[PDB]
């Protein structure tokens, strides 16, 4: 058996608005590839524009999880804005808690994404470029009060390791990618440069010592890397005229995965030229990353996709072909759509573009 | 204000429109809605089968005169006699039992059809909740029935149509086994492999039950791939199955024609010639102009016969009126015309889907052979050209043979019947499939081939030129509506190029090759147009060609003979009038006159508005609508095809009159 | 029970040449009813490779390759012409020219290339004990002198961006590999054993040529193989210039789609068969890289592929030890279908390297 149930929905908006409701649920009768089971996780991404004057948006992310009966939590606030086309700045704070341990962090980081080439020959010839190589340069200043004994011990051990072990710059990449994260790094085309630590220090804060870490790293991609290949597409701050929230989670026991995701955010529909909008090109990193875990079991799939177009809009060239058009909402199920769903669950990055106009 | 009018004739325009006759179009229907519609229609089918069974009552066992005979029940009476539910019994005692059985089966059909309709309604509303348990079933993933739904189909209900073929075949195996056990228990008829009795039907029902179950297992565990029908099964799989059912239905008509004449079918069809039939609307016992009731005995105005009081329907024998082959021909031609229509409709709906995928570029995105063949624009031209050449050759040869036969009959240009094609019979290796093989059967085979190729021309034009054709490729044009009637008088005119109009032309062309069946199954000597006519030599066919039978009359004289009985009865006469009326009205919409109708309707609107003011008062804002050439062609095809086949029925239902006595030469 | 079918059909034919010749006609048709892993679809490609012997004096062969493709209605084309020769057993030299065109853009190039193949070892113990050495670790040293006329405004922009990027960034030498292997190409490097070393840019100088500025690129790079790479381990066997006594052509092309892939391959070239000792010849060992490269793209749809292979031996030859065993033989030609052969076909379509060797002798 191992049948895969999944329902996807897309409720779009017309005109210049690119917003769209995305809510999906999924049932898989297969064991998840987690060495600690069962694993449950809840994530809530809420974004609201602080000041539309120059791009401040307050993005909040809470990751509540329970893996093998230990309670995990990771809340992070961040005011992210674009200083320019290629540079982004994020200021905020956060908290991570595992079991009875919890350490609060604050950060001021800037990410600079640079494409290797900006050729107009490719841009004018390829209307829908997918692969786009480049690098991002993360310049992060993260601060953590050292009030726990475990925190102080971690800080002292890290300081000693950097002082003594000179290979820390590239040996941190082994620790920093837990388990299969390192393999996923190369699977998705990513590669991390050696970090460079611009300084570690501690000082008496509001109530005690705080570990201030000024460090820098950069990672580059060959085209699949959706953080790099599409830098401004992943962060639609300009078209965020109202609060956006995403609630997702999964209940993944030892004999099945129970996926649930909601969503309301801009950038769901992007113009493809000639007055023809489209569903945003599917991110490649999620597909190539899930393909390592989605290839472990032979599974039948009954996947259904709702695409509710706005009033008067019509889909032209949905491929795989949609099953049943109903007024202004469309359905995909079985046939080539089921084959494509299996293809992208197992690891494929095949194109399923839904062009539509009014 | 000349604009309020303009968004009135901008309401029937053949742009993309609602088109009320497309409310149940498969585009807006899902799989479960199709299941529910089919279940509800099968329930209505059970309802009408019960109604027919009721119409089959002749004694009403509770005690009353029964129903008069009608074609709705006469076309199924041989089957019910075969199943033992009705009888060819001369006595009321054994006919009360037949009436009771038919009443019980009608009630059973009413109950089962009501259940089926309710289930189809719940499927239509996506409401598979069990009211007794309160749960809800899942259409995508359901256990079929229970433990049986787990030993086979181990959960995992079919998610795709190619994956549904197999469970469907197992369902049909269940149907075959259920019909076999219904035979064995309710209808007696133990399964004996004696292929001369109805017991063989039960035996072969069990055999086909086993075959279908094994095949369903294989296709459940090894689903086959037509690939493309999985996606738009609403129109692709539906149309492919529609043309498959059309061919199956033509085959079933042929099986019926061969079987119903066999000795094994004698107690069910041939024995209908030993009965007397009292059909609704047939010549009734007439009375004079001064009938004053007072029954028991007529006083003033003696009727035609002292018997059959008042206005009773006169008896007609089953031997002079060949009710055996009349019913056989009715069934066979019904299934043959339904098969031809289903083939045409399957080709048309497939062309609809195929244009839809040509417009969005999915046409080049098909991998299955069935489109990668015709995506050539030259193999299309070669195929259509060779079909047209074969049609031209066959049709020209057979038509020239028929015309020469008619000339030799009438002795035009001083010819003679010995100059005719009386010697042109089927080969002895082909004479086994005809009784009394002659030039008539040769002409029938070649006319069937010619008409089939003639309709195949338009079918191929639907299949290939749904979106573009080599003419319209050479021109800067493309077809993108499947229902647009024209682009205008440009290039001298662009009428009827869409696949809908090609469907209409296929229907009109198949009218000839399909009515040629009506002539044949009635024995009407299509080998010439004037047969049995006493003009010069048309009565010499029976001697010059050494015929064993004596067919009715030639193609043209067929409207003289055997119309002696259409005219003899009031019901067939009024059917003739209604059919002709419906038929010629199709000229009002096929003739290139739609704009004339629009102009005249504008004139009539202005007249009625003016006539509503000069004599009447108040606003007369109503305006006359004119069917557009898309609607005009749809309505015209319906009117034409119905008008001709309401009277082909009259040829079929007026009697056989194909006696087995070849009349001697005129000498 | 059952699963998703997603059937795939494929036919293969091998028509071998008699005598001591290693020539053989190779054609392969295939059709897969599964979506390809191309994020831009449809992606159609037509490929033509032709080689003719320039002269047997020093083993130059005139090799041309035309790649004309369309991806998402973008008509791509890349034509090359090259004169390649083995000046020794370890070093290869190639001089030639070509062009690449994408939509409106197009630029030509002329390259002076030298490839040097070094195995890490040449121990005789391995040679005298392993009759069929498959894995052979080594390094390929590429030295390329390519000249591109900078006539388009985009070519001049590419030059200005590159020369400004090399002098301003010291990490160009290794960050060039990220741009170089676009998308899955970088990931496919590691899953084939390839290791791309940092390129050394010996200088980017522009000078006026016959028609204008000509960007000159003198750069070297070396890619290493774990023995898993055919361009390194099988370097001598992939360039049968000594056995090219007549022009050799390979015309291929695939019609990738939104719901399928259609493949045509036509080939005629030497090296189809190699020796195995005592007059026993075998079909060449299957190249490793294509199998384990299609494997990382051909494991996304469950499929029950039905494949038929046809091997037409020359007159007087009989197959000995075909494994998996051939399904039928017409007394001169052998045929594979179903059974263990279809399992191996699925194995290699998913990336397996299960050895299917065919040996024959007269
Ligand atoms: C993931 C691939 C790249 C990466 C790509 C990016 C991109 C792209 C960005 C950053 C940005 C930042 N990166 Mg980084 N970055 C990576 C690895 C890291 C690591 C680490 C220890 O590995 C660290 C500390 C950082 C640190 C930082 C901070 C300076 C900043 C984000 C803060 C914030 O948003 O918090 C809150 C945390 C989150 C919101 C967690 C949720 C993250 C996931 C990926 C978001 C999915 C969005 C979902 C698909 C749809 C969202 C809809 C809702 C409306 C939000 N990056 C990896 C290597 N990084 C941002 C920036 O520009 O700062 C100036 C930015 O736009
Ligand atoms: C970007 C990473 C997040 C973070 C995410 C987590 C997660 C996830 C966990 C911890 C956990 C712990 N955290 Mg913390 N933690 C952060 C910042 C800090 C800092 C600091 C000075 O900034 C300190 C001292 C600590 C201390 C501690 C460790 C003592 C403790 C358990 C060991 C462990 O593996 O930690 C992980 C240590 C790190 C990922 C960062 C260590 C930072 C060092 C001390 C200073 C920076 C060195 C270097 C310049 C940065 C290299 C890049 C990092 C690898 C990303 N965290 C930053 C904000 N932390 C555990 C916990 O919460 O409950 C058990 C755990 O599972
Ligand atoms: C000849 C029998 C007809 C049929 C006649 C009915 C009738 C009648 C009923 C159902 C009802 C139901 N049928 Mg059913 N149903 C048919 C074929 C199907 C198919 C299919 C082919 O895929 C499906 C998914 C269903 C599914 C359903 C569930 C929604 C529901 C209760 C199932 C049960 O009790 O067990 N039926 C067969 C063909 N089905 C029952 C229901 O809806 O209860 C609310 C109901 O009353
Ligand atoms: C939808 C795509 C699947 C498919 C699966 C099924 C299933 C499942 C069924 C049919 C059914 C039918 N199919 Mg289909 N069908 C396909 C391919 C074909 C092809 C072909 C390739 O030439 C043909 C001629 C047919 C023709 C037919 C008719 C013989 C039959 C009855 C149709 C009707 O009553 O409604 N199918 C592909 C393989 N087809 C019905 C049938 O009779 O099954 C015995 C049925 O239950
Ligand atoms: C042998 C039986 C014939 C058949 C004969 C009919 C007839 C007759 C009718 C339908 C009707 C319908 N059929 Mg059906 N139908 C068949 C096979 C199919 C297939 C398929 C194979 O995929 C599909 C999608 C449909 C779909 C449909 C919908 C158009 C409609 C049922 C819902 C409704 O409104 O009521 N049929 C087979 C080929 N079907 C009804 C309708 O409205 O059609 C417009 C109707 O009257
Ligand atoms: C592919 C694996 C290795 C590789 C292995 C080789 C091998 C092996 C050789 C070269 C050779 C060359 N390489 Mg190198 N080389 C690679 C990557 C590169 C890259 C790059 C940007 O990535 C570049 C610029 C070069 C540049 C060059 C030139 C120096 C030189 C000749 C090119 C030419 O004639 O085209 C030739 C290319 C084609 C004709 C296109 C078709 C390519 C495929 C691989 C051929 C398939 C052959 C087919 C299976 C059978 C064909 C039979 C018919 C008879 C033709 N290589 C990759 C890393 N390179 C050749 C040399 O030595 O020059 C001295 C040589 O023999
Ligand atoms: C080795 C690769 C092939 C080649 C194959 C392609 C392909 C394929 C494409 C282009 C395309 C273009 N080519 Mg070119 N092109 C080559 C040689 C050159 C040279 C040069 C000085 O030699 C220049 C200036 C260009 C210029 C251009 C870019 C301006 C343009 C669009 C951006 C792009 O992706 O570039 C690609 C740039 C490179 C692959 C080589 C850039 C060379 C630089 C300037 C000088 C060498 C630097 C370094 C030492 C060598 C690095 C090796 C490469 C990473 C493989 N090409 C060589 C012959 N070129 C695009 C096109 O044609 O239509 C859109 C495209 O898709
Ligand atoms: C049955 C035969 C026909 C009519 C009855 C008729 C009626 C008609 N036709 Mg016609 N017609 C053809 C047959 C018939 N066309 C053919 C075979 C062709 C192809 C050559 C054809 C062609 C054109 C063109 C080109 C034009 C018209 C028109 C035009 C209108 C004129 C308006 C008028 O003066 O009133 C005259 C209208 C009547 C006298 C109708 C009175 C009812 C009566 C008792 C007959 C009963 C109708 C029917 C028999 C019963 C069915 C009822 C149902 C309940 C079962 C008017 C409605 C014109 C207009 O629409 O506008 C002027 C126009 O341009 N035609
Ligand atoms: C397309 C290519 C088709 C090629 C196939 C050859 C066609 C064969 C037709 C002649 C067969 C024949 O006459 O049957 C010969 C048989 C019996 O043949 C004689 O027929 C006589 C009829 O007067 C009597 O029945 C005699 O008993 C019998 O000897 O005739 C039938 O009963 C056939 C049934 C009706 C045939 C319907 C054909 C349906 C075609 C629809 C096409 C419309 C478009
Ligand atoms: C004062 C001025 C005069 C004012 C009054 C004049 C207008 C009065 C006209 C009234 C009656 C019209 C005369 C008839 C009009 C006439 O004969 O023309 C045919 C008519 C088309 O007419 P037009 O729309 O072009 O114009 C008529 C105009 O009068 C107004 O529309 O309608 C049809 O096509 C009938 C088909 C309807 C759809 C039925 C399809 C078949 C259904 C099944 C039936 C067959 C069963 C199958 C068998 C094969
Ligand atoms: S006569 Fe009528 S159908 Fe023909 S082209 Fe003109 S408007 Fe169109
Ligand atoms: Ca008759």
């Amino acid at each position: 058996v191992t049948t895969a149930h999944s329902d996807y929905e897309i409720v779009l908006e017309g005109g210049s608005s690119s917003w769209g409701k995305v809510k999906a649920r999924a049932k898989v009768n297969a064991p998840p590839a987690s060495p600690l089971l069962p694993a449950d996780c809840d994530v809530k991404l809420n974004v609201k524009p602080l000041d539309p004057a120059k791009g401040f948006v307050r993005i909040s992310a809470v990751f509540e999880s329970i893996v093998d009966s230990t309670k995990n939590k990771l809340t992070i606030e961040a005011d992210i804005a674009n200083e320019t086309k290629e540079r982004r700045i994020s200021v905020g704070e956060g908290m991570v808690s595992v079991g009875d341990f919890s350490h609060t962090f604050s950060f001021e980081g800037s990410v600079v994404n640079l494409f290797y080439y900006r050729s107009d020959a490719v841009r004018r010839n390829v209307p829908n470029p997918i692969y786009m190589q480049g690098r991002q340069f993360h310049d992060i200043l993260m601060k953590v009060p050292l009030d726990n004994n475990d925190l102080i011990d971690t800080w002292e051990g890290t300081v000693k390791a950097i002082g003594s072990t000179g290979a820390f710059n590239d040996w941190i990449r082994d620790f920093w990618f837990i388990g299969p994260a390192f393999t996923a790094l190369n699977e998705g085309g990513q590669r991390i440069s050696r970090i460079e630590v611009n300084g570690l220090n501690t000082e008496s804060g509001p109530k005690g010592p705080v570990g201030v870490s000024r460090w820098r790293f950069s990672h580059g991609g060959s085209g699949m890397v959706d953080s790099i290949s599409r830098w401004a597409e992943l962060f639609p701050s300009d078209k965020l005229n109202r609060p956006a929230q995403v609630e997702a989670g999964f209940r993944s026991d030892s004999q099945g995965i129970e996926v649930k995701v909601d969503g309301e955010f801009p950038g769901v529909s992007v113009d493809a030229g000639g007055g023809l909008r489209r569903i945003l090109n599917h991110p490649l990193i999620p597909l190539v990353h899930h393909g390592m875990v989605g290839k472990f079991n032979n599974f039948n799939v009954d996947a259904q996709l709702k695409v509710v177009l706005p009033k008067g809009y019509k889909i032209r060239y949905a491929a795989p072909q949609y099953r049943s058009q109903n007024l202004e909402e469309y359905r995909w199920s079985g046939g080539a759509y089921a084959r494509w769903v299996e293809h992208v669950c197992k690891g494929g990055v095949g194109q399923f573009e839904i062009l539509y106009a009014q | 204000d000349a604009a309020k009018m303009r968004r009135f004739l901008f309401q029937r325009t053949e742009t993309r429109s609602t088109k009320w006759y497309q409310i149940f179009d498969t585009e807006k229907l899902d799989d479960e809605q199709v299941v529910g519609g089919h279940l509800a229609l099968l329930g209505v089918l059970g309802f009408i089968m019960g109604i027919y069974y009721i119409s089959g009552i002749q004694v009403f066992p509770w005690g009353a005169p029964g129903f008069h005979d009608n074609w709705f029940y006469l076309t199924i009476k041989p089957r019910m006699v075969s199943l033992g539910i009705d009888t060819y019994s001369t006595k009321t005692a054994d006919l009360e039992a037949a009436g009771a059985r038919l009443l019980g089966w009608a009630a059973f059909h009413f109950l089962v059809g009501s259940v089926l309709i309710f289930g189809g309604w719940r499927h239509w509303t996506h409401n598979l909740t069990n009211p007794f348990t309160g749960r809800c079933g899942n259409f995508r993933d359901f256990r079929f029935l229970g433990k049986f739904g787990d030993v086979v189909f181990n959960g995992t209900s079919a998610k795709s149509y190619k994956e549904a073929l197999g469970p469907h075949a197992v369902y049909m195996s269940l149907l075959f086994l259920g019909w076999g056990i219904v035979m064995w228990a309710i209808l007696g008829f133990a399964p004996i492999p004696d292929f001369q009795t109805i017991n063989s039907e039960t035996f072969m029902s069990f055999v086909f039950a086993v075959i279908f179950f094994a095949l369903g297992i294989y296709w459940w565990n090894n689903p086959p791939n037509a690939a493309i029908h999985l996606n738009d099964d609403m129109k692709a799989a539906f149309s492919v199955h529609l043309t498959a059912i059309g061919y199956i239905n033509i085959a079933l008509g042929c099986i019926a024609f061969v079987a119903f004449q066999q000795p094994s079918f004698a107690p069910y069809y041939k024995e209908l010639d030993k009965l007397v039939f009292y059909l609704y609307g047939e010549p009734f016992n007439r009375v004079s102009f001064n009938f004053v009731e007072q029954g028991g005995k007529v006083i003033s105005g003696a009727k035609e016969f002292a018997d059959f009081p008042a206005y009773a329907i006169l008896p007609k024998s089953g031997e002079a009126f060949g009710m055996a082959r009349v019913v056989t021909n009715l069934i066979v031609f019904n299934h043959i015309i339904c098969g031809v229509l289903y083939v045409f409709a399957g080709v048309y709906h497939g062309g609809q889907y195929l244009l839809k995928i040509q417009l969005n570029g999915m046409y080049n995105q098909i991998k299955s052979i069935w489109i990668t063949k015709g995506r050539d624009q030259e193999v299309q031209v070669k195929i259509l050209g060779t079909v047209m050449a074969l049609c031209f050759a066959t049709m020209l040869s057979v038509y020239a043979v028929i015309v020469w036969n008619t000339i030799c009959e009438l002795n035009i240009f001083g010819t003679n019947i010995t100059m005719s094609f009386y010697w042109l019979k089927p080969l002895p290796i082909f004479q086994w499939m005809f009784a009394d093989p002659s030039i008539n059967d040769w002409v029938m085979a070649h006319v069937i081939t010619a008409g089939s190729l003639f309709s195949l021309i338009a079918l191929v034009r639907i299949a290939f030129f749904a979106h573009t054709s080599p003419l319209w490729d050479d021109l800067g044009l493309k077809k993108n509506s499947y229902s647009f009637p024209c682009l205008g008088p440009v290039y001298g005119g662009t009428c009827g190029v869409s696949i809908q109009d090609q469907l209409w032309f296929a229907m009109l062309w198949g009218i000839k090759g399909l009515s040629a069946v009506c002539w044949y199954i009635d024995g009407a000597w299509i080998a010439s147009m004037m047969y049995g006519v006493p003009a010069a030599d048309a009565k010499a066919w029976d001697s010059i060609a050494h015929l064993h039978h004596h067919y009715t009359s030639g193609i043209f004289y067929y409207f003289w003979t055997e119309t002696v009985t259409i005219f003899s009865s009031s019901h067939l006469s009024t059917i003739l009038m209604i059919g002709h009326l419906v038929w010629f009205i199709s000229f009002a919409v096929w003739f290139e006159d739609r704009g004339s109708r629009l102009e005249g309707a504008d004139i009539q609107t202005r007249t009625i508005r003016w006539l509503g003011k000069k004599f009447l008062n108040r606003d007369v804002n109503f305006r006359f609508p004119v069917l557009t050439i898309s609607d005009s062609k749809l309505a015209g095809t319906f009117l034409y095809f119905g008008g001709t086949f309401m009277l082909v029925f009259l040829f079929l239902a007026n009697g056989f009159y194909q006696t087995n006595s070849p009349l001697p030469p005129p000498v």
